[PDB]
């Protein structure tokens, strides 16, 4: 259920030590890359510090050398505390709004405000409800509830009886009367009144009575970004915009006033600022109009740390015509700090394929693993990592248990690696449409 | 003469009658305001003839 095995469902953190920053070679999924993972550990430990601006670290390297892997490791090694925001750099070129403002919203989404305030809630099974609607109305009524320990009677206001017939609280429900507002979230049904429920399904879950006292205070901790507050303070009822994207050009005085009130909340001790992480995946897909704004959005106090990944070598910059390293302008490459990765040695290829095999729970003979490492030496990680999933199913065709050489050699036979596909294009020129000609036999 | 005593009509803050701490909820069996589950335990296992004396001290 919504945990289908993706291409990065085996990474459970960055995997490095947190005491001497040593990249131990096989832990939490990330296996083999040493120097880049130590530099990512240093960057990760200066994100959680908070006493640095929005800086820019560029994960440069060849294709399929573990850059999104390092980014997903840093995403998993923070939890749901410091806001990590992914950004493939083609979500910016929108039509609902401009392009620089679409970039500004992605900067504002990664600066959380974390505030902690209390509520007063009530657990418990309702023993019975009596409502004096006799022509009468919702005027007075009695509510007898209990936990395993407590038991109590309350009298109800009119704007609570109008909330009891709103949720239809029965005799046996497990409700949570939030006292400061009045909403009722029925946590379930009590088991002991299983006879007393007729208009339910045949298969219906039942809980037990809540344990402990019946009137307790919760210290809930909320964390919302500055883009949240910007979209909330933009219309009459405007938070729906951040669930439907219908926000437009937000005027800059609203963002300036919210940048003032967050500082006034911090100095009064009512709030706390958490700088997040913004991962601009495929940063070479930005034109120079983006870099002339990222060069100045990484200057203010309220700026998240930007981590970004580039594949291209000496390539052209979009918008302009002149080439540059990594597809980035040089006045912006002065800002960034570059981590270079390396291709993988064959034993590291073998154990990455071993981790990808143990993630999908596919049994492999060591001869088939040697053949698969031999394929991955010549066709990359993605092809062999797909041959695993293909070979399990081909072994399941003929009712086998373990995959072998006779199934990896079928998966290598049917599904071409891209080198043989380029050879197929080069040796089938006259029928494939190059630019002009179609020849039919 | 001697009928100048006057009652009140206002919401009263109801306290506990076992201890003196502020208590927000009562009982169906004995109708005693009580603070927490220790006082609820001592209410539900007290010897008979005293659960009326708490209401007698309260009124
Ligand atoms: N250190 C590693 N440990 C485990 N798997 C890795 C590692 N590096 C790369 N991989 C695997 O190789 C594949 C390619 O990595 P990825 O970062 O997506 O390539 P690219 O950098 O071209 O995006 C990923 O699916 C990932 O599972």
């Amino acid at each position: 259920g919504l945990n289908l095995i993706a291409a990065h469902s085996h990474i459970r953190g960055l995997g490095v030590d947190a005491d001497t920053l040593e990249p131990r070679p096989s832990s939490q999924g990330l296996v083999g890359q040493e120097k880049a993972r130590k530099a990512a550990a240093v960057v990760l430990e200066m994100i959680k510090q908070g006493k640095i601006a929005g800086r820019a670290v560029l994960i440069a390297g060849p294709p399929s050398t573990g850059k999104t892997a390092i980014a997903m490791g840093m995403a998993q090694s923070l939890g749901q505390d410091v806001p990590f925001t992914t950004l493939a750099a083609s979500e910016i070129f929108s039509l609902e709004m401009s392009k620089t403002e679409a970039l500004t919203q992605a900067f504002r989404k990664s600066i959380g405000v974390r505030i902690k305030e209390e509520s007063e809630i009530m657990e418990g099974e309702v023993v019975e409800i009596q409502i004096d609607r006799s022509t009468g109305g919702a005027k007075q009524g009695k509510l007898t509830i209990k936990t395993t320990d407590m038991e109590a009677i309350y009298d109800m206001g009119s704007k609570m009886i109008d909330a009891m017939t709103k949720e239809r609280v029965m005799a046996g429900d497990i409700i949570s009367i939030d006292k400061s507002s009045g909403k009722i979230t029925k946590l379930g049904r009590s088991y002991a009144r299983s006879r007393d429920y007729d208009a339910m399904g045949v298969d219906t879950k039942f809980l037990q009575c809540p344990e402990g006292e019946l009137q307790k205070r919760k210290e809930v901790v909320h964390t919302v970004s500055l883009h949240e507050i910007d979209v909330i303070n933009s219309r009459t009822q405007g938070f729906l915009a951040l669930f439907s994207g219908d926000t437009g050009e937000i005027r800059s005085e609203i963002r300036d006033q919210i940048n003032t009130k967050v500082a006034e909340w911090k100095e009064e001790g009512k709030a706390e600022i958490v700088p997040g992480v913004l991962f601009i995946d495929e940063v070479h897909m930005l034109d120079i109009e983006c870099f002339s704004y990222i060069n100045r959005a990484l200057e203010s106090d309220l700026a998240p740390i930007v981590i970004m990944a580039s594949n291209r070598g000496v390539s052209r910059i979009r918008g302009t015509d002149y080439k540059s390293p990594h597809g980035l302008p040089l006045d912006f490459l002065d800002r960034v700090v570059i981590i270079n990765t390396h291709p993988y040695t064959p034993d590291e290829l073998r154990q990455i394929l071993s981790i990808r095999a143990q993630e999908e729970e596919v049994d492999l003979t060591p001869d088939a693993l040697a053949l698969l490492t031999k394929i991955g030496q010549e066709a990359g990680l993605r092809y062999a990592s797909n041959l695993i999933t293909t070979s399990q199913l081909i072994a399941a065709k003929r009712r086998a248990k373990q995959v072998g050489v006779e199934d990896v050699q079928r998966s290598f036979k049917l599904f071409y690696d891209p080198a043989r596909s380029v050879r197929f294009v080069q040796e089938s020129e006259k029928r494939l449409i190059g630019n002009d000609g179609v020849v039919d036999f | 003469t001697n009928i100048e005593s006057a009652p009140s009509l206002a919401p009263m803050k109801h306290y506990c009658d076992v201890t003196g701490l502020p208590a927000p909820y009562l009982d169906p069996k004995t109708r005693l305001r009580y603070h927490n589950k220790e006082i609820f335990a001592m209410i539900r296992n007290l010897p008979q003839g005293m659960g009326e004396q708490f209401l007698e001290a309260r009124g």
